[PDB]
C-alpha cells in the first residue's frame, strides 16, 4: 500500500529531470532484427517495441 | 485449523498508477514577475545612481575649492 508513493517519488526524481533524459535520448539505440539475432531476452526486446514475455 | 488467510472482506483498494500533482503559475505569470522585478530595480538603481552623481559632483566642488591652498 505504501510503495506506490516511493514510486511516484522516484518517476518525478529521474524521469522529468532534464539532465538524467539528456543522458539517455539516443544511447544505446537497437533494432528488433538486431535484438533477437543477438539473443536479447526480456526488456531489451521490449525496448526495441518486440512485444514478447513469458 | 487456523493458517495464513486474508481476512473474510478481503484487502483494500492499492493504489498502483502514477500520480503527478501538476503545480506551479503558469508561464506567463512567472515572465510578468520577473519583468516586474527588472522595471523595480532599474528604477531603483536610477534613482540611486543619479543621488550619488550629485554626492560625486558636490565631493569634487569641494576638492576644487580646496586645492589652491595645497
Amino acid at each position: 500500500k505504501n510503495f506506490s508513493l516511493r514510486i511516484d517519488e522516484l518517476e518525478e526524481m529521474l524521469t522529468n529531470n532534464r539532465i538524467w533524459r539528456n543522458r539517455t535520448v539516443d544511447i544505446g539505440v537497437v533494432t528488433a532484427e538486431d535484438a533477437l539475432n543477438y539473443g536479447f531476452s526480456g526488456v531489451m526486446l521490449r525496448g526495441s517495441g518486440i512485444q514478447w514475455d513469458l | 485449523v487456523k493458517q495464513d488467510m486474508p481476512p473474510v472482506g478481503g484487502y483494500g483498494p492499492i493504489d498502483y498508477k502514477r500520480n503527478l500533482p501538476r503545480r506551479g503559475l503558469s508561464g506567463y505569470s512567472m515572465f510578468a514577475v520577473g519583468i516586474g522585478a527588472l522595471l523595480f530595480g532599474y528604477w531603483s538603481m536610477m534613482r540611486w545612481n543619479r543621488e550619488r552623481r550629485r554626492l560625486q559632483i558636490e565631493d569634487f566642488e569641494a576638492r576644487i575649492a580646496l586645492m589652491p591652498l595645497l
